[PDB]
């Protein structure tokens, strides 16, 4: 995924600016901002994931 | 601002000396002795004015 973020980041710009090159699509995405709860910290506050 | 606990042993990086990269970590570029730059990873907890 890192891998997959540094080409839709700063390898993408280029190759799809030059001449000839189609539509194309890359192997995974971008990053996204995983937000892990657990539930024993849920339990301890009196709350829930809504 | 509650004070609490010494480090005698404390390193203090400066701000323009850490940068975060791509992925959410912070980076640090070090020299070695054999005089070539090397990448290292950085955990920083407090900030203290100018320096982490």
């Amino acid at each position: 995924e890192d891998l997959s973020n540094y080409i839709v980041s700063n390898i993408q710009d280029p190759l799809s600016r030059t001449k000839g090159v189609g539509d194309f699509q890359v192997f995974g995405s971008q990053y996204s901002m995983r937000i892990w709860l657990d539930p024993a910290k849920l339990n301890s506050y009196q709350l829930t994931p809504g | 601002q509650l004070q609490e606990g010494v480090k005698q042993k404390a390193i203090l990086a400066p701000q323009q000396g850490v940068t975060r990269d791509l992925k959410g970590q912070a980076t640090a570029l070090v020299v070695n002795a054999q005089n070539k730059v090397e990448l290292r990873v950085i955990k920083a907890d407090r900030v203290i004015g100018d320096k982490w």
